[PDB]
């Protein structure tokens, strides 16, 4: 099979360190850390992980001995060298069977070069080994697999490594891993013969997107590329001013649920972190928007409104629900773009011998529609009678009364609650986070933010006819094309970053490596700018010596030089060029594809060409 | 004839998923859904190429037309190349190139001037902005046109022969003759009536080129395709801006908006509202596709059995009987003068 | 493909969720794996619908090419059609057409009329062609000169009409006779 | 030989939403989903 | 039971099948098996 | 652009109730309401 796999894995061809012992330097772990050593007989011993590596957060330790490991997870203070001074919450200790195993052919040569891999995702800490004997007089090129040993669940925090020693009277290969897409071979006994990356070479990601490792001579289009943007920059708008949230929320008089005050918030710079502040939250169940990411967005308008409700009725408020308050005093509606706010008043909406200033209805002709108010003292009507006048039987007042008093239940104290109304939707937006305002720049791939529009692109001066109510631009399609600047009262256009496609021109492998890159459909300055800027989503860096570049009509080819001759087309490139692996000693050449052999027919007034013999040809078809 | 359409490379991840990691990770829960999409558009794009190849690259060796033209009075200059136009063409063959609208070139590297467009971008611009790319035919419609010019010298001097083995050159009057007696009718009377009928032909080839002029248009067949290809596109565009049921039809902003766990939801409605968009329209390009390659092999056919000699088959080549054929090109397609 | 769901097998959900609740995962299993069946459908019928056009086209070569002789220029095979032969393949048909390709060629010269006296003389099928002193008539695919006689030729006309008109001289059998 | 079938014009808003307006509202939230398809269905019209 | 139609459920993968012996190379770390198309081929008895 | 919107607009050669001054009577809103005048 040729099993293709995503996960932590050493780049081939990657930077690893070497290290020489005759002190023992801290190697940061991040992602997981390959390992690879050679040595005699034993010179290496354990190894040490955690964070800061002291008696304040879990350690690790997987020292080996003569026969078996000492594997655990601990809480050790140091040993600056009996290798720990404390063990004192410290559990998860095993013991197994030693990984170092080493043998001899009656000779010291050959010194068996062991290999490796430790990661930690999602804790369940993993140890693969193998030991081969390529002797490691040089760091060996052959394929050897990696297979597991143990698998057990640490389930800590681990970014620093160490490495122990040992005593007597050329090693510590330390590499790291990054997530990589492999290609694997698997041997028809299950094992593994070879493997290629496919984030490393052109002619590796042909041969991981046609998955096999034999490529046939052709183009194949394999990915496309993205000029990343280098910097972000936010234009929020020309004010300041914080709103009066503090005053909605030190407000003395929180009316009932019946008669609900509301307010409306404009013009601002809204942050939520005074929110925070004066509230000893209950309850933040938030629906249109997450209060965590609550201050990188800009809303049009702001409703603040604020009431007293009982433990229940929190619960009772939320989009589509039920209950006396969710139906007769305080529908949310279904679509609603906010969120809710509660949080204890049992000092305030409290007083010895009672208090009952607040209110609330139970008794509606019907249900109420989402945010209508409903202040009235009309008697519910019971039977059949007009009763008018005095409240009784079968003559019901509509509001009841929420009287409070300092003791009651957590279901019964007196809650404090207010709840906010966004508008996120395409308009002009007055209220905004306190994110800053960075500076602009133009042409060049950037993150904007302008004014809640998020999006990336090109931004450069434009000449419309923008009138002074336009805040966007589109087109028949309905895209965002330009954004007026809020603080500038300027005109920028928005462009693609740069979205293409890559296509690689390749022989095929049995007859040469050499690769050709095409970058569909791009003025290919544009890529040269930008590949010396490390700002392409290609990785695959191919070579790009000056006589190697042709802006064809169709983007431009990268890696083969073009031949000022004609040939019959061998791959097919686009717009009347093809490319071909021919001699020079071999390369890969781009030109002008020949219609065929140049020929002039004799024609004359009085000229005819008669044959005067014949052949026989047998064509096939399919 | 139509010969071939706008080559498409639609791209699953960036039209589906603009830039989104979260976007691109449920994406690919559902699996190989758009890696089937990017294969049947390769192989639509290289079936277009495979017949602009057929109908057109007929010979093997190009020909070229003797300096003098003297066809025994036949007058060819309004088929034969221009040597004075740059583009190497026809006179009848400009009136086809300048009454066909291209909505979208592709082989326009138009990047860099959507940042320049001044005005609200325009169809093109907007596809890119939305990973919506065309690509450029693999033969420019320049040397499309030397083909042709090729072809129709090789029928002027050589007969019928150039399509069978090697070009044996003979007189265009004897050929015409031939032609004659091919259908009924012996070669005495082209060889008394040679003059008047140079006159027909003459006649006959100039108020062609004013009935393609003045009619509104009769190459009704080729836009109908381009204008095809422009409308699905144009429609698979506008399908961003439809919500499928979400909260808001913006990655961007409901990525922004929302926590992931609750947007995985709205992301989920607009990607299995838009893959079903996308897949709508590859069937789609694949069934005008198959009828472009029917309509390509039927040109193919007409094109070796009219132009490469004579055709017996009634009503084929022409209305009435049929003599010879001119082949000349056009935008995404190919025009015969029986 | 999981497809959205919690589990990517029928057998593991099932026995790992009670009914109500498994009900929701296993209609995402199904309108993920009924539209992947769908798009197979479709494909494999479009597919379907191309090969039928070949096999039609490769029944009507077979009818002409090989039922007979074709004067279809390049309908079967390059050059001019003698006779084709059958080959099976694994789904699919061979074809060995056998065609006569013409071969070296000689420039000679050409009338399109020859004056004996007044009248002009055509051929009855062939080319007037002339060595270069003497004038012959002679087929046109294959170079078999032979000399001018009234029964290769027929005769209409009046020797002022016809453009590039030759003089020479044409026999006849039955004065001789 | 056959040479043509019946024609068909099947209506979107008829044919899912049988005269409901909440219906209505929330099939226009697909897009421009069945214009393509009472296009290609009067193509097909054409055709024949 | 071999050779003989039967539900399954080792160690918890549940499924239907014929078993039999195998010559597999199965690693000593290995649990399960798979094809091409990823269906569960093999699995390892863990009691024997 | 031939953009195309769904809003509320006065319908094309519709009824408009031309008045004069020289009492006041309320009209009803509804839906919104258009007003113009000259003077
Ligand atoms: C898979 O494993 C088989 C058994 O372990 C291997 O077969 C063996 O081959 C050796 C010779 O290499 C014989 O000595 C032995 O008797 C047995 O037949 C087989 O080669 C192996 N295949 C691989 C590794 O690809
Ligand atoms: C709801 O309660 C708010 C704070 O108690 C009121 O805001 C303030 O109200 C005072 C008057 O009470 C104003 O002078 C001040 O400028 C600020 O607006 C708010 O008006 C009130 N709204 C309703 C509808 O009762
Ligand atoms: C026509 O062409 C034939 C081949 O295409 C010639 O046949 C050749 O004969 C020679 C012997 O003279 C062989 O050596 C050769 O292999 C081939 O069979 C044939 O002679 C030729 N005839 C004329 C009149 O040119
Ligand atoms: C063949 O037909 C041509 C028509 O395209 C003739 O060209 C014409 O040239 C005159 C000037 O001499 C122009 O006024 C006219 O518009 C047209 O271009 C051409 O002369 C003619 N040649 C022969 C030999 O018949
Ligand atoms: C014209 O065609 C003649 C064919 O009959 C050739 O004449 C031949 O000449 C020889 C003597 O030279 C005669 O013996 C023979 O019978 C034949 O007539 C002649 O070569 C040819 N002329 C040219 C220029 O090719
Ligand atoms: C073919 O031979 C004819 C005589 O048999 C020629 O006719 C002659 O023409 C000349 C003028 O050219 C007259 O003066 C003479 O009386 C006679 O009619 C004829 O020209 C000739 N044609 C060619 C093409 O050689
Ligand atoms: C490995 O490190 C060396 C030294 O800095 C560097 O020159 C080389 O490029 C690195 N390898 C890779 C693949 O970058
Ligand atoms: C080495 O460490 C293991 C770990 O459990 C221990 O059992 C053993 O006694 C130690 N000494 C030797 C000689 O193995
Ligand atoms: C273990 O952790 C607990 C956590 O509160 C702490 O109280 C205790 O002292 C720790 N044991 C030690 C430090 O030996
Ligand atoms: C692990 O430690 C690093 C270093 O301070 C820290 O940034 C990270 O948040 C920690 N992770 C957890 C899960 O505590
Ligand atoms: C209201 O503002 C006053 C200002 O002095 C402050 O002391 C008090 O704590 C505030 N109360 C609340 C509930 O924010
Ligand atoms: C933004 O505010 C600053 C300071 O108030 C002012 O100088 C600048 O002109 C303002 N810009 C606009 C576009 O109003
Ligand atoms: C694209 O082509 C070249 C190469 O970049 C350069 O003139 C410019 O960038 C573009 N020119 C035009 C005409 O688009
Ligand atoms: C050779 O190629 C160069 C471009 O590499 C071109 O400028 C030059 O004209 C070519 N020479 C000929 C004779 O075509
Ligand atoms: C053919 O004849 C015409 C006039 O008779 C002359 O203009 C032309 O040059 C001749 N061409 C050849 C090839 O003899
Ligand atoms: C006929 O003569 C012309 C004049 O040079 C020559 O180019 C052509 O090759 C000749 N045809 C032959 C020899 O078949
Ligand atoms: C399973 O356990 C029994 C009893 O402990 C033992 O006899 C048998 O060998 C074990 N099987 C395996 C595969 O370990
Ligand atoms: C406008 O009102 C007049 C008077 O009632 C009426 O005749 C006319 O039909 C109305 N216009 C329209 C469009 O109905």
């Amino acid at each position: 099979v040729l099993h293709l796999t995503q996960d932590l894995f050493l780049p081939f061809f990657s930077n690893v360190t070497w290290f020489h012992a005759i002190d023992n330097p801290v190697l940061p772990f991040n992602d997981g850390v390959y390992f690879a050593s050679t040595e005699k007989s034993n010179i290496i011993r354990g190894w040490i992980f955690g964070t800061t590596l002291d008696s304040k957060t879990q350690s690790l330790l997987i020292v080996n001995n003569a026969t078996n490991v000492f594997i655990k997870v601990c809480e050790f203070q140091f040993c600056n060298d009996g290798v720990y001074s404390s063990a004192n919450n410290c559990t998860f200790e095993y013991v197994s069977q030693p990984f170092l195993m080493d043998l001899e052919g009656k000779q010291g040569n050959f010194k068996n070069l062991r290999e490796f891999v430790f990661k930690n995702i999602d804790g369940y800490f993993k140890i693969y080994s193998k030991h081969t004997p390529i002797i490691g007089r040089d760091f060996p090129q052959g394929f050897s697999a990696l297979e597991p040993l143990v698998d057990l669940p640490i389930g800590i925090n681990i970014t620093r490594f160490q490495t122990l020693l040992a005593l007597n009277r050329a090693d510590y290969y330390v590499g790291y891993l990054q997530p990589r897409t492999f290609l694997l071979k698997y041997n028809e006994n299950g094992t593994i013969t070879d493997a290629v990356d496919c984030a490393l070479d052109p002619l590796s990601e042909t041969k991981c997107t046609l998955k096999s490792f034999t490529v046939e001579k052709g183009i194949y289009q394999t990915s496309n590329f993205r000029v990343q943007p280098t910097e972000s920059i936010v234009r929020f708008p020309n004010v300041t001013n914080l709103c009066p949230f503090h005053e909605v929320f030190n407000a003395t008089r929180f009316a009932s649920v019946y008669a609900w005050n509301r307010t409306r918030i404009s013009n601002c710079v809204a942050d939520y972190s005074v929110l925070y502040n004066f509230a000893p939250f209950f309850a933040f169940k938030c629906y249109g928007v997450s209060p965590t990411k609550l201050n990188d967005l800009c809303f049009t308008n702001v409703y603040a409104d604020s009431f007293v409700i009982k433990g229940n009725e929190v619960s009772q408020i939320a989009p589509g629900q039920t209950g006396n308050i969710a139906d007769y005093n305080y529908k949310l509606p279904d679509d609603f773009t906010g969120c809710v706010i509660a949080w204890n008043s049992n000092k305030l909406d409290s007083k010895h011998s009672g208090n009952y200033d607040y209110w609330y209805r139970l008794f509606r002709k019907s249900k109420l529609k989402p945010f209508e108010r409903d202040i009235s003292t009309e008697i519910y009507q019971a039977g059949n009678k007009p009763c008018k006048g005095v409240k009784g039987p079968n003559c019901y007042f509509p509001l009841q009364s929420y009287g409070f008093r300092p003791t009651y239940g957590v279901g019964h104290q007196p809650y404090r609650v207010v709840v906010l109304s966004f508008e996120l939707l395409h308009a002009p937006a007055t209220v905004c986070g306190p994110k800053k305002s960075t500076n602009l720049v133009k042409n060049k791939c950037v993150n904007f933010n302008f004014n809640g529009l998020t999006g990336t692109g090109v931004l450069t001066k434009s000449n419309k006819k923008f009138l002074p109510f336009q805040q966007f631009g589109r087109d028949i399609v309905d895209t965002t094309d330009a954004v007026r600047d809020p603080q500038t009262l300027e005109i920028l256009d928005i462009t693609p970053c740069s979205f293409g496609g890559v296509s690689v021109i390749t022989p095929g492998t049995n007859t040469s490596n050499q690769v050709a890159v095409l970058y569909q459909g791009v003025n290919c300055t544009e890529v040269s700018v930008a590949i010396h800027a490390d700002q392409l989503t290609p990785t695959w860096r191919v070579y790009s010596t000056g006589s190697n570049v042709f802006q064809t009509r169709a983007g431009c080819l990268i890696g083969a030089e073009y031949v000022n001759n004609s040939y019959e087309c061998d791959i097919p490139i686009g717009a009347g060029i093809c490319a071909s692996y021919q001699t020079q000693s071999q390369s890969i050449i781009a030109y002008t594809m020949s219609l065929g052999a140049e020929n002039s027919v004799a024609y004359s007034n009085n000229s005819i060409a008669i044959p005067t013999n014949f052949t026989i040809s047998v064509t096939t078809e399919i | 004839l139509p010969v071939s359409m706008t080559k498409t490379s639609v791209d699953c991840t960036m039209y589906i998923c603009g830039d989104s990691t979260e976007c691109s990770n449920l994406l690919l829960q559902y699996g190989s859904f758009c890696t089937q999409l990017k294969r049947a558009l390769t192989g639509i794009a290289v079936e277009q190429d495979k017949n602009t190849q057929e109908v057109f690259a007929q010979v093997k060796q190009i020909y070229k037309t003797p300096p003098i033209k003297y066809f025994g009075g036949f007058n060819f200059s309004q088929i034969l190349p221009d040597p004075s136009k740059p583009s190497k063409r026809s006179p009848i063959e400009d009136l086809l190139f300048n009454k066909v609208t291209l909505a979208d070139a592709g082989f326009i590297k138009q990047y860099g001037d959507c940042l320049g467009d001044i005005a609200a971008r325009d169809l093109i611009c907007a596809q890119k902005f939305n990973g919506l790319t065309v690509l450029p035919p693999l033969l420019t419609d320049e040397m499309i046109a030397q083909y042709t010019s090729a072809l129709l010298a090789g029928t002027i001097t050589s007969g019928w022969t150039f399509g069978a083995g090697p070009a044996l050159q003979i007189p265009f009057p004897m050929q015409m003759a031939y032609r004659f007696n091919g259908i009924g009718v012996t070669q005495n009377v082209l060889y008394e009536n040679q003059k008047l009928i140079a006159n027909q032909f003459n006649s006959a080839i100039g108020k062609i080129q004013d009935s393609l002029f003045s009619t509104p248009s009769a190459l009704g067949k080729l836009q109908d395709v381009v204008n095809h290809n422009a409308q699905a596109l144009n429609t698979l565009v506008k399908q961003l801006s439809s919500k499928f049921g979400a909260i808001s039809s913006v990655l961007n902003d409901i990525l922004s908006r929302l926590d992931p766990p609750e947007a995985e939801v709205q992301i989920d409605r607009l990607i299995t509202g838009r893959l079903q968009s996308l897949q709508t329209y590859v069937t789609q390009q694949l069934i005008r596709a198959a009828e472009i390659r029917a309509s390509a092999n039927l040109a193919a056919t007409k094109m070796s059995e009219c132009v490469l000699g004579q055709s017996k088959r009634v009503d084929f080549c022409g209305k009435g009987y049929h003599l010879m054929s001119f082949p000349q090109s056009a935008p995404h397609g190919v025009v015969f003068l029986h | 493909s999981k497809f959205g769901a919690i589990s990517s097998v029928l057998n593991d959900i099932l026995s790992r969720l009670d009914p109500p609740e498994a009900e929701v995962q296993i209609d995402r299993l199904i309108t993920g794996r009924l539209q992947s069946l769908q798009t197979y459908v479709t494909q494999q019928l479009i597919r379907a619908a191309e090969i039928r056009a070949s096999a039609n086209l490769a029944a009507t070569k077979m009818s002409e090419c090989v039922l007979g002789q074709s004067k279809r220029v390049d309908f079967c095979g390059k050059g001019y059609h003698l006779m084709s032969f059958p080959q099976s393949a694994p789904h699919g048909v061979v074809f060995l057409h056998v065609t006569y390709v013409p071969a070296q060629e000689k420039n000679f010269t050409t009338a399109p009329a020859i004056c004996h006296d007044g009248k002009a003389h055509f051929p009855r099928e062939g080319v007037f062609v002339s060595n270069g002193t003497h004038w012959f008539v002679t087929q046109r695919n294959f170079y078999e000169p032979q000399i001018i006689t009234t029964d290769n030729t027929f005769v209409s006309g009046n020797c002022d009409v016809v453009i590039g008109i030759v003089n020479n001289t044409v026999y006849d059998p039955l004065q001789l006779e």
